[PDB]
């Protein structure tokens, strides 16, 4: 028996993700972040966009 | 003189979005997807470009 898990990554919002728990949201401090597999390091701030 | 220097910096910043023949422009995405031995083969093409 064979199963082939093809998967796609960049093109759209995430739809399937790993089990790892979401944190509380930190604002107005330099932090690493992950939102739906968009990742980086930055200060996060309350937008008006 | 203002416009030339602004245009040179815009060209420099837009060049970060180029793959240079790597699987992605995004360095953290390569490092998130691949383990070290295969990641560094992609990182070297981004470094060169």
């Amino acid at each position: 028996r064979v199963v082939v898990l093809s998967f796609e990554l960049l093109h759209a919002p995430a739809t399937v993700c790993g089990p790892k728990k979401s944190t509380n949201l930190v604002k107005n401090k330099c932090v690493n972040f992950n939102f739906n597999g968009l990742t980086g390091t930055g200060v996060l701030t309350e937008s008006n966009k | 003189v203002v416009n030339q220097n602004a245009q040179a910096l815009n060209t420099l910043v837009k060049q970060l979005s180029s793959n240079f023949g790597a699987i992605s422009s995004v360095l953290n995405d390569i490092l998130s997807r691949l383990d070290k031995v295969e990641a560094e083969v992609q990182i070297d093409r981004l470094i060169t470009g």
